[PDB]
């Protein structure tokens, strides 16, 4: 009713002391696909569920890697996705141009964070609609970086954004004490985090040519699993 | 569909050059003739006290170069800038190639000028429209008229302004092409004072100008004015 | 070479002599004073278009603080009303 | 967001809605005429004291843009201080240091009416809000007083009064005026019909008024090469204008 | 060796050159030029490009004389933050307004001249001890073509290079008229 | 826009080949100004107007010189109607040293400025590219040295305006003579020169 | 080519100035003030065309003719444009007030300062002779038939020359 | 949605463009045809009053270069200056490249153009549709183009626009066979009088006529008359 | 979709090559496709000409993507380019040596 008067635009708060085209964003997320990450000290796994137009088409690329040591999951936005992926690539390899130096996972979630939130301020300009994991291991250990398109960021040992992403996210409640005490087992690591995906299914199956996982640790540089080698942690 | 001059309306059409179409309207009568020998400009001027200086003020006519001149309707200070714009192109003109702008050639530059601000959405039409007389190898004398919608036609004998329709009526049942300067102005004389609100046109009301006869532009004194006033015996 | 000596610096002297002035204006007075002053030129020169009348904005000779100064770039100061719209709005 | 659609747009009977306003807006301003005399212009105006506490000298309502020239107004005050600054740039810039002389009053009056114009059809600007009489002498037009509008349309006068007191100093200079007046009839007539809009203390601290008359070497500020003339414009002081309406 | 040469005559402007050199302005005026290749070249296919643009704007050919005038101020222009690059060019036509054939030279300073005849190059000062004698402003085309075949013959007797044999086009009341080599 | 240096390589070449180029005017050989009691005397071989109390004379080219100051002058009286308050000297001083930094002395001006004000009598110098230097009694050109090698042998503190004018006079004629003196208070005042072959064919040509 | 170089001097007596010029002419008009120049022919013909341009702008504006004094403060004006790039000129302007009626006559250098005087004024190649020739050659107020006589001798005492008599409302072209 | 360029209709119109397309049906009709080796564009000149100066700016279709030409319908100041961009793209094609514009070439390049000033809403777009037509340099197929608002532009061989257009297009459709089309100027000439005889009821002094020809070749007619009373023969 | 008999069928390309073994066939509002087609063989003949080699199909597919997503923030952090989404979509067909014919 009143919300229709006030959600116009990125610049106009509304007298209850909200700003509803941000939160609009936000909602945005809801609907994309699940995309679930999970935290041990040597290694951090992503596992997304890819979604496809029709029987006919290809899957889509539901994680990329930025660098041997860290990537990223996305949902939401393809646009948005892309945009922010890209600039998050181009950064990246700035800084370890420029300063020789690995970029670090948090200061590459604030540099982000502080481009996502700009838009926010700006009249025309739009908030962003992707929702994205960041994951990488550095000096620092292992990270796992959720990510909301206002702005905010939070280390998290494991998390699930996207469609029916509160499933995971309670198992990964249920099991916190269980699969962060993992670490040294790349195998059953990823084996729990595609059971807490699982648990966001209501209609279709985790299948070779959908599922896609993404591993990274001190002795395993960021790699992606597709096809048929998903197989095994089905 | 009027508070963008950008927009079409659904029936195809502007309603901000319309209005301004409008506004000429309610400015006082300009009219020009065509004679054989020279051309003959004539202006009620709407402004009138007992206190404005007419000796001096000849706002309503204009010289933009020799043997070229124009009578304007509306408003006096968009007037003004058409007119510097077209003195200046004309003076680059001569100066470029040395010859005497062709009037068809800068009625040309300035109907596109007034279109121009018809098309930029920051610029409002010139609620202004011209009668363009002049002398030039290329036709002799002619007569040009451009209204705020950037358009311009060639006539012998025309009328711009209040109670336009009048005096375009009296000038097609009266006109005739052989006419020369000396009774072409008796007949612009006519014609005002039937298409005045004034009860006898006293020569205060009235601006005029000619060109005839290597031509010599006169645009008449007050003085003379009321000579001829009274020559023609209104 | 070929060029006057003094053409290079002095063709884009008033530009960079802001670019100046603001850097020293942020060095003291913090990122709020140039943003301030900076967006107040932009949301002037943007909002200004008037083809015919290369004369220039009055606000903007009274934001420059020259309203009250003249100079030799003052003294003596596809040209056509639609190259002008095309330019100006980057369409 | 690279343009900005024109605060000014016609009406549908085919005027203009800002500049019939700010034509309003002078004419709920303070009350301003002058005439012109043969040997001489008179230019006056009441001064909008806010309280006995205000300098009268602070409110120059009248301020000379040349030697020769001098303007008072009436309505936004502000946008008359700013259009002054411009107006005496400009007949500098302009016109003094091409031709080597101060503009004639037509060419002045006729460039202020471009910077009025130019606001009337704008993306992000109103018309100002103030209609100027420029009085000034030339050296050949002679004494002249033209009146432009917020419009930008401008018009000689032998006399004019806008403002709040329009309509009836104009009648009663109507009736008043006469060819052969001399300047000091004509500062006389001007401060009678003022006479009729000031309401309350009527005295050399409530009334502004500045003359264009005979070269005055004294406030030239430097002798010798008397090749160069004396200002022309002349503000007249309290106690001058006490005398002058004292009789 | 490029070389021009240009005589007005009662009814006719005939201009010759050394092999190209000449671009045709309109239907009655023809522009010819020396200098160094590229430069002079490419100036003179920009002056035909404006040219045929105002004839189509205006749907009326240029006067001669005007487009003189618009040349030197193009090359004054041209000139106006670069070396000169020595360019100099004749310009002829028919004034059709006018009915007079007119001819005009223009020099890389930026000048123009309505000279009755004019050259550059070599032939600046050779070919006047001819013309100085021989012209006179009364002759017919025919004896104007005839002056010109003598002063290349003096151009013959003076050089002992090979000298290409120029080609020679003339404007007349026709408009633009090719001569075959002679 | 400005002083558009649209003739420079052409300049250069005409230069280079015959074409002589035409010399500019110079500004005589000396200027001197000394600063008295109650007023300060500016004097020359002609005298530049900044503003009625406020005077120049300029070494160097004469165009230069005039140009400069005349624009100053018109930049000045802005500013005073602006103010509306009496111009004083320094900020012509700053404003000069500004202009001829901002060309970097390619406009070939030596200046001595002087003036009275609310604040006194003031006498200043600028030479090209801004440098720019204050004392009682200077001197500019090429015929300086004279001048000045008097004014240290004649100077004093506390003489008046008879003397000043005798002073400033005798160190110009020691390197016509035209001397401006402004007095606190009072008006400038600027004291000019103080030291058958016609073979005929005829037509009218229209005005 | 000879085209460049040529001599211009102007003189001026009771009620009437002289203006002449050794040769395309180089002594232009606008209104009632005639401008000679002497310098290249690009500079000479792109400053006629400049000044025709901007005084018949002045002239629309105004509706009055321009007076010679104004006429030469804008030529000096000009003419400092292009400070660093001038002009090869060295023109000489001429005319009559209309108003207060004072003959004026002034010249210039390639900056535009003005060298204003009185008496007669020379410009172009061999100035030195030239001014030593009129000097030695002119005398004051002179009628208007003397000063042409005077001007006349002076260039023939330096073929193609062409001399301006101005009077107050006529002016009298005569080629020597 | 109609209130702006930029916001799609929700049925995937652009309101605007559309109306601006609708207001190209205001001017005057023009029709165009392209016969075997000729093509022939027509006019309904608006009636003139006896006052206009007939001997001055009477021709609407208009040149950009010596083998190509301009008709078009719809808000006549907008044409004029679409035209003075097309010559001025001429030209500089002219000085760029030794070869002149191809028609496609330069039917390309308005389509842009009026493209262009549609891509921001800043701008209104011109309420004109174009007619380009000529034939390609030195090469002898005759081509013919129209332009829209919106910058969709599609080549014909016969197509009207303007005012009461639907008459004409549906009376050149059914009298068109693309099997044997035209082949002589004096018959494609009269297909153009039939076509525009069925929406200006006005004698043959309404309609303008132009002819261009392979090889740099434009004429304008003003005996058509004969056609005119040939068609009323025929009638 | 040829409208009525006298338009030319033959001169309504739905069908456009952007280089020798890559093509694409289009729908929609034609203005913006051939905006689109342009830059796509703008891109193609670039590729060719810097690195000597045939053009990716898969590449070619981001370029032209990257144009479309202009109504936004560039792909490269590039201001916005229009005020509107293109109102057109192509499949594009083509053979790489590297991924076989394929239809994006």
């Amino acid at each position: 009713m009143f919300r229709n008067n006030y959600d116009g635009d990125t610049v106009t708060f509304s007298p209850t002391g909200r700003l509803f085209q941000v939160e609009y964003a936000l909602e945005a997320i809801k609907q994309g696909s699940v995309t679930v990450g999970l935290r041990s000290n040597t290694h951090a796994v992503l596992v997304a569920l890819k979604r496809n137009a029709d029987e006919l088409s290809s899957y889509q690329k539901k994680i990329i890697k930025c660098d041997e040591h860290m990537g990223l999951s996305l949902a939401g936005l393809a646009p948005d996705a892309r945009v922010l992926s890209n600039y998050l690539r181009q950064q990246c390899n700035y800084s370890s141009l420029v300063f020789n130096r690995k970029l670090a996972v948090e200061r590459a979630g604030h540099l982000l964070c502080d481009k996502a939130q700009k838009n926010t301020q700006s009249y025309g300009g739009r908030p962003y609609g992707v929702g994205l994991l960041i994951i990488g291991y550095d000096k620092s250990g292992a990270h796992l970086l959720e990510f909301q398109p206002s702005g905010n960021v939070t280390e998290l040992y494991g998390t699930a954004i996207g469609a029916r992403s509160q499933g995971a996210k309670t198992y990964l409640e249920r099991t916190l004490d269980t699969f962060i005490k993992i670490d040294g087992n790349p195998d059953e690591l990823i084996k729990a985090g595609v059971e807490a995906i699982s648990q966001s299914l209501r209609d279709e199956s985790l299948t070779v040519d959908n599922l896609s996982i993404a591993i990274v640790g001190k002795d395993t540089p960021f790699t992606i699993y597709d096809g048929e080698a998903v197989a095994k942690y089905i | 569909y009027d508070s963008r001059t950008t927009i079409f309306s659904p029936e195809g059409r502007l309603y901000q050059v319309e209005y301004a179409l409008e506004s000429i309207s309610h400015a006082g009568t300009a009219i020009g003739i065509m004679a054989s020998d020279g051309i003959v400009l004539a202006a009620e001027r709407k402004v009138t006290s007992t206190l404005l200086e007419q000796d001096t003020s000849t706002e309503k006519l204009y010289k933009l170069n020799d043997k070229i001149a124009v009578a304007v309707a509306g408003l006096t200070a968009d007037a003004e800038i058409l007119i510097n714009t077209a003195r200046i192109h004309a003076q680059n003109y001569l100066k470029t190639y040395n010859e005497d702008i062709p009037v068809e050639i800068l009625v040309r530059r300035l109907s596109d000028i007034k279109q121009g601000y018809t098309q930029h959405g920051g610029l409002r039409p010139f609620g202004v429209s011209f009668i363009y007389a002049g002398y030039d190898d290329r036709y002799g004398y002619q007569l040009y008229t451009s209204n705020p919608s950037g358009n311009y036609t060639g006539w012998k004998a025309i009328s711009v302004g209040a109670n336009t329709s009048a005096a375009q009526t009296l000038l097609q049942m009266d006109y005739k092409d052989d006419m020369k300067v000396d009774d072409a102005i008796e007949l612009a004389l006519k014609t005002l004072s039937k298409t005045t609100d004034s009860s006898a046109l006293t020569y205060d009301r009235l601006e005029f100008a000619t060109i005839r006869k290597e031509v010599y532009q006169k645009i008449f004194k007050p003085q003379e004015i009321k000579d001829i006033l009274v020559k023609t015996g209104i | 070479n070929d060029r006057h000596p003094l053409e290079s610096t002095l063709k884009n002297w008033e530009t960079t002599q802001r670019q100046r002035q603001m850097e020293q204006y942020r060095q003291i007075f913090g990122i709020a004073e140039p943003m301030k002053r900076t967006m107040e030129m932009e949301i002037v020169n943007r909002t200004d278009f008037n083809p015919l009348s290369t004369n220039g904005s009055i606000h903007r000779d009274i934001l420059l603080n020259k309203e009250c100064s003249i100079d030799w770039e003052d003294v003596y100061p596809g040209d056509d009303v639609h190259s002008k719209i095309e330019k100006q709005l980057g369409i | 967001d690279r343009y900005s659609f024109s605060l000014t747009t016609f009406s549908p009977s085919g005027k203009l809605g800002q500049i019939d306003y700010a034509l309003t807006a002078v004419k709920q301003g303070v009350t301003s005429l002058g005439i012109k005399a043969t040997n001489g212009v008179v230019i006056a105006t009441e001064k909008k004291s806010s309280s006995p506490l205000a300098m009268s000298e602070t409110l120059s309502k009248v301020s000379l843009l040349t030697p020769d020239i001098g303007a008072v107004y009436s309505g936004m005050g502000p946008d008359y201080r700013v259009l002054v600054d411009k107006s005496r740039k400009v007949a500098h810039t302009s016109y003094k240091r091409i031709y080597g002389e101060y503009p004639p009053t037509k060419l002045l009056v006729s460039e202020v009416a471009k910077i009025m114009q130019e606001a009337t059809q704008s993306g992000g600007v109103r018309p100002f809000g103030v209609s100027l009489l420029i009085a000034g002498h030339d050296e050949f037009n002679g004494f002249s007083l033209y009146q432009v509008d917020p419009s930008g349309s401008y018009f000689p006068w032998k006399a004019t009064a806008i403002g709040k007191g329009s309509v009836a100093a104009k009648t009663f200079l109507e009736k008043r005026w006469n060819d052969e007046l001399e300047l000091e009839d004509a500062i006389h007539i001007a401060l009678l019909t003022l006479k009729e809009s000031v309401e309350g203390e009527f005295n050399g601290d409530t009334i502004e008024l500045a003359i264009i008359g005979d070269e005055n070497p004294d406030l030239l500020g430097y002798t010798g090469i008397p090749t160069d003339k004396g200002p022309r414009f002349r503000k007249l002081t309290s106690q001058e204008i006490n005398d002058r309406l004292e009789a | 060796m490029d070389i021009i040469l240009g005589i007005r005559v009662q009814d006719s402007v005939i201009l010759a050159s050394s092999k190209d050199k000449t671009r045709q302005l309109s239907p009655h005026t023809l522009m010819s030029f020396a200098g160094e290749a590229g430069d002079t070249v490419q100036f003179a296919e920009y002056i035909q490009a404006n040219i045929q643009l105002y004839s189509i704007r205006e749907d009326y050919e240029l006067s001669p004389q005007a487009v003189s005038s618009f040349v030197r101020q193009e090359l004054a222009k041209s000139i106006r933050s670069r070396r000169p690059y020595q360019v100099n060019v004749l310009i002829g036509g028919y004034d059709k307004k006018k009915n007079k054939p007119e001819l005009y030279q223009i020099d890389y300073l930026g000048t123009k001249v309505e000279l009755p005849y004019g050259a550059h190059g070599y032939s600046g000062f050779y070919t006047f001890s001819l013309l100085d004698h021989h012209y006179r402003p009364d002759m017919t085309t025919e004896e104007g073509l005839d002056l010109l075949k003598l002063c290349v013959q003096e151009l013959e007797k003076r050089m002992p290079m090979d000298f290409k044999g120029v080609i020679v086009k003339i404007v007349d009341k026709d408009g633009i008229r090719q001569v075959d080599d002679f | 826009a400005g002083l558009s240096f649209d003739n420079y390589q052409r300049n250069n070449f005409l230069a280079e080949n015959s074409h002589t180029q035409p010399k500019a005017t110079s500004t005589g050989t000396t200027i001197v100004g000394v600063k008295f009691n109650n007023g300060v005397v500016i004097a020359a071989d002609k005298l530049h107007r900044i503003s009625p109390k406020i005077w120049c004379a300029g070494a160097g080219t004469a165009a230069d010189t005039e140009a400069v100051t005349q624009l100053i002058g018109s930049n000045i009286e802005l500013h005073s109607l602006y103010t509306s308050r009496e111009p004083r000297v320094v900020s012509a001083l700053q404003m000069l040293k500004q202009h001829l930094f901002k060309y970097q002395g390619h406009i070939g001006a030596y200046l001595i400025v002087a003036g009275v004000d609310p604040t006194g009598s003031h006498l200043f110098s600028i030479h090209a590219h801004g440098s720019t230097d204050v004392g009682y009694y200077l001197s500019l050109g090429s015929g300086s040295l004279a001048a000045m090698a008097v004014l240290e042998s004649h100077w004093k503190q506390d003489l008046t305006k008879e003397e000043a004018i005798k002073l400033a006079s005798d160190a110009i004629q020691a390197g016509n003579v035209d001397v401006c003196v402004m007095e606190i208070g009072k008006d400038a005042e600027y004291l000019r020169n103080y030291l058958t072959t016609a073979v005929l064919k005829e037509s009218i040509v229209n005005i | 080519s000879s085209i460049n170089g040529g001599i211009v001097v102007a003189m001026t007596g009771k009620d009437c100035v002289a203006i002449a010029c050794d040769l395309f002419e180089k002594i232009f008009h606008y209104g009632h003030v005639f401008l000679g120049i002497t310098g290249l022919a690009t500079d000479v013909t792109t400053l006629n065309e400049m000044f025709r341009y901007k005084t018949n702008l002045y002239k629309l504006k105004e509706e009055r003719a321009i007076e010679p004094e104004t006429f030469t403060q804008l030529v000096s004006s000009s003419l400092y444009e292009r400070r660093f790039g001038p002009y090869f000129v060295g023109p000489v302007v001429a005319g009559i007030n209309s108003k207060s009626g004072k003959p004026f006559i002034a010249g210039f250098d390639l900056i535009g300062c003005i060298d204003e005087a009185k008496d007669f004024i020379v410009s172009g190649t061999a100035s030195d002779q030239l001014f030593g020739m009129c000097e030695s050659l002119y005398e004051p107020n002179l009628e208007p038939e003397d000063l042409f006589e005077t001007i006349s001798q002076a260039l023939l005492n330096a073929w193609g020359a062409v001399v301006y008599i101005i009077k107050k409302d006529e002016v009298v072209k005569r080629y020597l | 949605y109609d209130r702006a360029l930029s916001i799609f209709s929700p049925d995937g119109h652009i309101f605007q463009v559309e109306y601006a397309l609708e207001a190209v049906k205001r001017g005057t009709c023009a029709v165009g045809v392209k016969g075997k080796n000729c093509v022939v564009l027509g006019c309904e000149r608006r009636s003139t009053l006896k006052l206009q100066d007939t001997r001055i700016t009477p021709s609407k279709v208009s040149k950009i270069d010596s083998h190509v030409v301009l008709s078009f319908s719809g808000l006549n100041a907008d044409s004029r200056i679409l035209i003075e961009k097309a010559r001025v793209e001429a030209q500089s094609h002219r000085l760029t490249l030794e070869d002149p514009v191809t028609v496609e070439y330069l039917t390309r390049y308005v389509a842009g153009v009026q493209q262009r000033y549609t891509q921001s809403g800043g701008v209104r777009p011109f309420g004109v549709s174009t007619l380009i037509a000529g034939f390609d340099p030195r090469d002898d197929e005759p081509k013919l183009y129209q332009t829209e608002p919106s910058g969709i532009y599609s080549s014909w061989s016969a197509q009207t626009i303007g005012r009461n257009s639907k008459t004409v297009r549906e009376f050149l459709e059914k009298n068109y066979d693309r099997k044997e089309p035209p082949a002589t100027v004096e018959e494609c000439v009269k297909l153009t009088v039939r076509s525009l005889l069925e929406v200006v009821q006005t004698g043959a002094k309404n309609i303008e006529i132009t002819v261009v020809k392979p090889d740099s070749d434009i004429v304008a007619l003003s005996s058509e008359e004969i056609n005119q009373y040939v068609t009323q023969i025929e009638q | 979709r040829a409208t009525s008999p006298l338009l030319e069928s033959d001169s309504i390309e739905k069908i456009v090559e952007i280089d020798r073994h890559i093509g694409c066939a289009m729908s929609g509002l034609t203005a913006d496709a051939r905006s689109m087609i342009e830059h796509a063989r703008t891109a193609a003949v670039t590729h060719n000409l810097y690195y000597d080699e045939d053009i990716n199909v898969e590449s070619l597919t981001q370029s032209v993507c990257d144009l479309a997503l202009r109504f936004g923030e560039g792909a490269s952090g590039e201001e916005r380019l229009m005020s509107r989404p293109f109102g057109v979509a192509l499949l594009i067909a083509g053979h790489d040596a590297d991924d076989g014919y394929q239809l994006f």
